[PDB]
């Protein structure tokens, strides 16, 4: 919900989440602007931002969103931020604050 | 991995 | 107790491991057929059972807190959920340390 | 691992 940004560019996302501070694990989600059909999860650490790609896929007729190209999947946004908050996957950190 | 994002 | 995993289909509360074997036997023994149960003596502990290659297998899910934070995990912190829902859920879409997903609900 | 049950 509120870590969704919907359509907002990478330096868009970059600038807010460095006007709130810069702290480890603080996170949004946009849509990509390069894959209309994928996203972004926009994320500091150690006082850098860093962007991951999700990917949609289908396998036998099922849909899922991936960061790894179907290693780990998801049925939606939510349940990657939710997993994510407590484990780091391929992430560096865990993700800790939502970006209002 | 994906070019230009950070994916690894 | 009122936790969400007890409005689930796949819940069946306080029932025995040789209770489950002969449920999940009387339902086909499809491969990813499974339950969740309360642990007889571990406090606050469950227990999924799955049944894959007509064998039921038992996995133990135990209760941990990181800080204040109270998880659940199948392998000692490897991979936290915050209730079973969240733990289910995951492994109906990834295998994780279970030979196979979870794929229907035994009730 | 957890004895009696199939963790691993
Ligand atoms: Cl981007
Ligand atoms: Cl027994
Ligand atoms: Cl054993």
């Amino acid at each position: 919900q509120l870590w969704f940004h919907g359509r907002i560019s990478r330096e868009e996302s970059q600038r807010l989440i460095g006007q709130q501070g810069l702290v480890d694990g603080l996170f949004l989600v946009r849509e990509s602007q390069r894959n209309p059909q994928g996203f972004v999860l926009s994320l500091c650490h150690l006082q850098k931002v860093k962007h991951y790609l999700i990917l949609p896929s289908e396998e036998e007729g099922r849909l899922y969103f991936s960061m790894d190209d179907g290693q780990t999947r998801f049925t939606d946004l939510l349940q990657l931020v939710e997993f994510h908050q407590l484990n780091r996957g391929i992430l560096p950190c865990l993700l800790r604050h939502c970006c209002t | 991995k994906f070019e230009g994002y950070d994916n690894e």
